[PDB]
């Protein structure tokens, strides 16, 4: 449990569903 | 003497009188300079301490011509206001009286106000891309409604495929849309990297869509389904290298992972080179 991993891996998280978001955003115009 | 001294302040009048007029003129071209100027005394600027002062790389809208040696215009920033640009000619005629004492054109026409390009996070053509950069010309069109076109650029205009008299007409046309001072933004698909207008005389805001993680793009490619997956490669190659490139190649980064605050971002930016390129009345 490297704490700098799992932030990063959080990061990494909401990264991804931002710009999974931001995909979806463009789809329904 | 104050024999003189009738017509040599007589001119200045005659010049200040043109300057107060051109302030309210439309912009005849912009330019984008090759060179600095900082008005020296012996520069003899038609009113003293009028002449405006710029780095190469500035951009500079210009009104009008005053003589054979100056124009009247100014830089193109926040709070800056009108005043006396040197001509090339009155350029090249400072250098040489100074090498004269002691013993490359200056100027690049580019559009009035500077066509907007997205490149990344990868290349265009593949749904990341191009569904990414979506979103954001449809939040800027209502963003900006009624100061901005949106268009979109088949051709390819970094050949300045596409023959070279559809290439021309093309940057003609982008070059007209900016004429009155509304942004300008090009969905260009040719255009991946900013190197690609770099010799032309367009001289874009270069809009990066940067993806910091590239784990994050490869899962975002991968949720495309394989169709997309395939070409994963050749879009991972392509984000690297736009992340290879300085910073200052690039005029916005958008790194910000959603779409709203990328957005707010890139209208922060845009609403500022509006004032800078419409300066109070
Ligand atoms: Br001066
Ligand atoms: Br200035
Ligand atoms: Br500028
Ligand atoms: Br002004
Ligand atoms: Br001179
Ligand atoms: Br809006
Ligand atoms: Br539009
Ligand atoms: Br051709
Ligand atoms: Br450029
Ligand atoms: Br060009
Ligand atoms: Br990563
Ligand atoms: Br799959
Ligand atoms: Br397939
Ligand atoms: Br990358
Ligand atoms: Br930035
Ligand atoms: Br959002
Ligand atoms: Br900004």
């Amino acid at each position: 449990g490297d704490f700098q991993k799992l932030r990063e891996k959080q990061q990494l998280e909401e990264d991804l569903k931002g710009y999974l978001d931001w995909i979806t955003q463009a789809e329904d115009i | 003497e104050e024999d003189r001294e009738a017509v040599r302040r007589e001119a200045e009048r005659q010049a200040q009188a043109q300057l107060e007029k051109a302030k309210t003129k439309p912009v005849a071209f912009a330019v984008r300079t090759n060179v600095s100027y900082s008005a020296a005394h012996e520069d003899d600027v038609p009113v003293p301490g009028m002449a405006i002062s710029f780095e190469a790389k500035d951009f500079l809208h210009v009104k009008e011509k005053f003589n054979n040696d100056w124009w009247i215009g100014r830089l193109v920033k926040e709070g800056c206001e009108i005043g006396f640009i040197p001509s090339p000619v009155k350029l090249e005629n400072m250098r040489l009286q100074h090498e004269q004492r002691a013993k490359t054109p200056p100027y690049d026409v580019v559009p009035s106000m500077r066509p907007v390009v997205l490149v990344g996070p990868s290349l265009k053509g593949y749904e990341v891309t191009d569904m990414m950069q979506k979103a954001l010309f449809d939040f800027l069109k209502h963003r900006f409604e009624g100061r901005i076109s949106i268009t979109r650029v088949t051709a390819d205009i970094s050949l300045a495929r596409s023959s070279l008299a559809e290439v021309q007409s093309e940057i003609e046309r982008i070059f007209e849309l900016a004429r009155t001072l509304q942004l300008v933004v090009l969905d260009a698909d040719t255009i991946n990297h900013p190197a690609q207008l770099s010799k032309t005389s367009l001289a874009p805001i270069v809009v990066y869509v940067k993806i910091s993680s590239p784990k994050v793009l490869q899962r975002l490619i991968k949720s495309r389904g394989k169709s997309q997956a395939k070409h994963l490669n050749v879009q991972m190659v392509a984000a690297d290298k736009l992340a290879q490139c300085p910073p200052e190649l690039f005029d916005v980064i958008l790194d910000e992972n959603q779409l709203e605050d990328a957005c707010e971002h890139l209208a922060d930016y845009l609403e500022a080179y509006w004032k800078a390129t419409h300066p109070p009345s």
